[PDB]
RNA sequence: AGCUCGAGCAAAUGACUCUUAAUCAUUGGG
RNA sequence: GGUGUACAUAUCUCCCUGUCACGGAGGGGU
RNA sequence: UUGUCUAGCGAGACUGCUAAUGCAAAUUGGAGGAAGGAAGGGAUGACGUCAAAUCAUCAUGCCCCUUAUGUCUAGGGCUGCAAACGUGCUACAAUGGCCAAUACAAACAGUCGCCAGCUUGUAAAAGUGAGCAAAUCUGUAAAGUUGGUCUCAGUUCGGAUUGAGGGCUGCAAUUCGUCCUCAUGAAGUCGGAAUCACUAGUAAUCGCGAAUCAGCUAUGUCGCGGUGAAUACGUUCUCG
RNA sequence: GGUACACGAAAAACCUUACCUAGACUUGACAUCCUUGGCAAAAUUAUGGAAACAUAAUGGAGGUUAACCGAGUGACAGGU
RNA sequence: GGCCGUAACUAUAACGGUCCUAAG
């Protein structure tokens, strides 16, 4: 009932690392529009992950998010009680999307010190795909695989 | 709260009345409606009658209560026990 | 440590470990640090007793902790034995000041008492 | 009561903080424009009818 | 107490509504 | 326990609805 | 730092040109263009519904009072308080607390006013005292940047409440003003069932100004700028 | 209810204020019409006073009564 | 087989709650 498909405007590659991801995870940890804040925050975590990984900061993100990126969604749909699930396929944009969002939403949740190093940490852990957003990704996964009997019904 | 330099305040006539019922020996009650003067230490030994917005209530000023306001010993609503709604 | 009967913490500053007797703020904590040419920035537990004596002479001189509490009961007592309004409001436990006590004020009235509220049959 | 109010706030009282300003037109006592000496609801008819200069409807 | 055992109904006064009912309070009445 | 034997019912508060009932969250009473 | 800026007039954008398909309105894409297909925002709101709201802005039919339901004044009250709901502010914190230095706005307002500088004071402010009837003078911009410190605790969070000393306005601050200083240090560690707002300079967030005003816990209202996001697959469901 | 609840109220200490208690007034605090004169109203200083209001003072701008200051006077004014 | 409450004059309870039994 909108008839009409939203514009989409652009990304913008980030300017350190020439990496639009970065640009986006900045965006995504942005609280109260304090872009330098969040610059500061994601640039200390890339140096801390220098100082420990002894890898490069973009490869190590960029194993992180593809790791951490779920394939399949479960789309709520109630007929007569409670809600039957659908798994549907998620597009490249919604799935990159998803994956940062997990990734800030659990990585402000860390037991640590400062966000510097709960980012950085959270980042290290799921480069190794044992982390949290790892196990909301196999939740996720797994519900989908279990409620596969309704995939062929979406609306 | 009220300034240094302005000091205290009394109506004047209420002052007048003090002064002149002090020099009188057998004191009465002293009918005031200034509830916003305050208690002067001349004031001490005299019985005041407060305009409470009803009726006057008598006030013994002492050595002690100097410096408040003469209404202030005084109340103006009364409430004791509410009632059960249901 | 060795302020009168306080224990203030032995892993914290001077100027917050002052803060932790009663009589005594942060302001004038800060106060009597300089005043004493004590330098802050110094964890009690790195002090000695040349500064030890010194801080406590002047909170000696500065109104003692304990008649503090004492003081104040005693000014409310009095304020009570005038018969004074401010009193009786002190009295039946309720806000002193000019507060509202309709639809708020409840850190002097402490928990809330639910009670039945009129039933509304419609008129 | 509102003739023996206006004429009350003409006369001056013998306290300074006793004088309020009410409407000129009206008696209104509350939300009055001093700029104009004019309650709202009388402003509202006067800009309406074009008495007040220069008060045109904004649109910024 | 007018009725059933100070209570609840009955009656009246107001609030309530275009006006009532219902409701809300108050209330005399041994 | 107010009623049948701590439980249920019942009572109170908040959601829900145009409103009420139903329904949901919380509290108290031997 | 020479062409900003301010405000009059005017040009510019008209589906004007092009490709597709349509009978035609027209729809979509491209070019140039600051701007493209209601370019963004505002004013502008049909007949009528709800016997919707206002006799307390004002006016008015009718009824009622006429040494009183009319008038003046002092005091009290509209600020009560076992409770319940709505709208907001402040928080529960290291995207942070405190301290120091410091950069960048727009709009508006001002002669019982805006108040620069200086002296006094821990401070609210006081005294002196220029400037400005104002693109001239005044109304400290804050978030932001750097540095120091705290090191995850009911704390250097949080400020309620409470006692004392002062400042200003005002005849007058007790009922019932607000500000400063000192002291005390409730709850609260992300909030149940259930709900609200928002489609770009928007939400979020940080300050500034004005109206009524002697003064005001306006945290309210109307405006201005600084930083500045995420998402829209689709109408199966939900309200209209 | 949506379309009430930081709404009327863009400022309740006095005034505002329409409420209560009390002290005072009666063609009235305000206005017109009429028979009638203007040689005042203010403001402030005294005493009584909670202040209203009373008794005495400077008796007043002005323009001969223009506006207003009055007497008489019944229609009436007045009502948030 | 019991107990309790319940209809706008009174009265009663069409109706509701609950305990037990193999079923009342
Ligand atoms: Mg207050
Ligand atoms: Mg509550
Ligand atoms: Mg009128
Ligand atoms: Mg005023
Ligand atoms: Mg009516
Ligand atoms: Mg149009
Ligand atoms: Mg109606
Ligand atoms: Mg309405
Ligand atoms: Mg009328
Ligand atoms: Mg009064
Ligand atoms: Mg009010
Ligand atoms: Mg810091
Ligand atoms: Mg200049
Ligand atoms: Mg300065
Ligand atoms: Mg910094
Ligand atoms: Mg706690
Ligand atoms: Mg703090
Ligand atoms: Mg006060
Ligand atoms: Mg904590
Ligand atoms: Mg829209
Ligand atoms: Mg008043
Ligand atoms: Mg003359
Ligand atoms: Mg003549
Ligand atoms: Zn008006």
């Amino acid at each position: 009932m909108r008839k009409n498909r939203a514009p989409k405007r652009t990304v913008l590659p980030d300017p350190v690392f020439n990496n639009t991801l970065v640009t986006r995870i900045i965006n995504v940890i942005m609280e109260d529009g304090k872009k330098g804040l969040a610059q500061r925050i994601l640039y200390g975590a890339f140096d801390l992950i220098e100082q420990r990984t002894k890898e490069k900061p973009l490869t190590v993100f960029e194993r992180a998010v593809g790791n951490v990126m779920p394939r399949l969604e479960l789309r709520v749909r109630r007929i007569a009680g409670s809600n039957y699930q659908v798994p549907t396929e998620v597009p490249q944009d919604r799935k990159i999307a998803l994956a940062l969002r997990w990734i800030a939403m659990f990585a402000r949740k860390r037991h640590e010190k400062t966000m510097l190093e709960k980012i950085a940490n959270e980042i290290i852990d799921a480069s190794n795909n044992t982390g949290a957003a790892i196990k909301k990704k196999d939740d996720t996964h797994k519900m989908a695989e279990a409620n596969k009997a309704f995939a062929h019904m979406r609306w | 709260s009220r300034s240094a330099k302005k000091g205290a305040f009394v109506d004047a006539h209420l002052l007048k009345k003090v002064i002149d019922m002090n020099k009188q020996e057998k004191k009465r009650p002293i009918k005031t409606w200034s509830r916003r003067s305050t208690i002067f230490p001349e004031f001490v030994g005299n019985t005041f009658a407060v305009h409470n917005g009803k009726t006057f209530i008598n006030v013994y000023v002492t050595d002690d209560m100097v410096g408040h306001k003469l209404g202030e010993f005084s109340p103006t609503r009364n409430f004791k026990q509410h009632t059960a709604n249901r | 440590a060795r302020i009168l009967g306080i224990d203030i913490p032995n892993q914290k500053r001077i100027e917050i470990a002052l803060t932790y007797i009663f009589g005594i703020g942060l302001s004038r904590s800060q106060a009597i640090l300089k005043q004493a040419n004590i330098n802050p920035d110094k964890r009690v537990k790195d002090l000695t007793e040349e500064e030890f004596v010194a801080i406590r002479n002047v909170a000696s001189a500065y109104k003692i902790e304990g008649d503090l509490r004492r003081e104040i009961a005693l000014n409310i007592k009095h304020l009570s034995e005038i018969g004074a309004w401010r009193g009786l409001r002190h009295r039946k436990n309720l806000p002193v000041r000019g507060q509202r006590t309709r639809t708020n004020a409840r850190t002097r009235k402490g928990p809330r008492k639910t009670v039945a509220n009129k039933k509304i049959e419609s008129k | 009561a509102k003739k023996s109010l206006k004429v009350k706030q003409t006369r001056i009282p013998k306290f300074a903080v006793r004088a309020y300003t009410r409407c000129q037109r009206c008696g209104r006592a509350r939300a009055v424009l001093s700029h104009f000496g004019v309650c709202r609801l009388c402003f509202r008819e006067l800009a309406y009818a074009g008495a007040i200069p220069g008060v045109k409807k904004a649109s910024w």
